[PDB]
This record gives C-alpha cells, structure tokens and sequence, in this order.
C-alpha cells in the first residue's frame, strides 16, 4: 500500500507544486537502461500543475 | 532472450517424445507468416504509402 513516492529527492516538498498524485512505473534493464543487472528498474515519476 | 526484461505468455514452444528422445517443434512464426503483409511501395486506397 506504499503510495508515498518520493525517495528523499522530489521536489514536492514546495509551496508552487500545488496538487499532483505520486504515482509509479517500471523500467527496463541492461547497459543502455542505465543499470548492469536484468531486473526490474524502480522508475518514479510526478505530475501537478501550474499557474 | 534471457529472463528479466523478456515477456512471454504461454504456449509458444512444443514438446514431443516417443522413447527418450524429447524433440522440440518450431511454431514461432516470421514476420512474412501473417496475412495482409505488404512492402516498402504500399498504395492501399488513395493513400501511396512511401519511405
Ligand atoms: C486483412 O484485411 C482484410 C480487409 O481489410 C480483412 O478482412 C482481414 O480480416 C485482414 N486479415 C487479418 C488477419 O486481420
């Protein structure tokens, strides 16, 4: 049940962000994929929005 | 075509044996295998699909 998606370096600890939802996805795996191991890659990402 | 980072459902490689032989068919079809295959130079309607 882990919803809270910031690994201690998001930038949502701000007043301008506003409203978002952390959310999650997966990677791939591989020298070009960014680790030297096939598995599964832990990828967060955020959105919000603006004014 | 290793593991973590592959995907594959089920029933895509067959066994067969009589008396311990245990000989694997191939049904993996090619790209040139489905119907409705065309080319490079493709003029399908009134659209001429180019490269
Ligand atoms: C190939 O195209 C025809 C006409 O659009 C269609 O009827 C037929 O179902 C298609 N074949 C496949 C395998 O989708």
């Amino acid at each position: 049940s882990t919803s809270n998606s910031f690994s201690d370096d998001w930038a949502g600890k701000m007043d301008r962000a506003g409203l978002g939802f952390s959310g999650c996805s997966d990677g791939c795996g591989g020298a070009a994929c960014g680790c030297f191991n096939a598995a599964p890659s832990c990828i967060f990402w955020r959105k919000w929005v603006e004014n | 075509i290793k593991k973590d980072g592959c995907i594959w459902n089920a029933d895509l490689v067959g066994i067969e044996l009589r008396v311990d032989d245990a000989v694997c068919y191939s049904k993996i079809t090619s790209v040139e295998a489905v119907a409705n295959y065309s080319a490079i130079p493709t003029t399908i309607g009134g659209l001429r699909f180019e490269r």
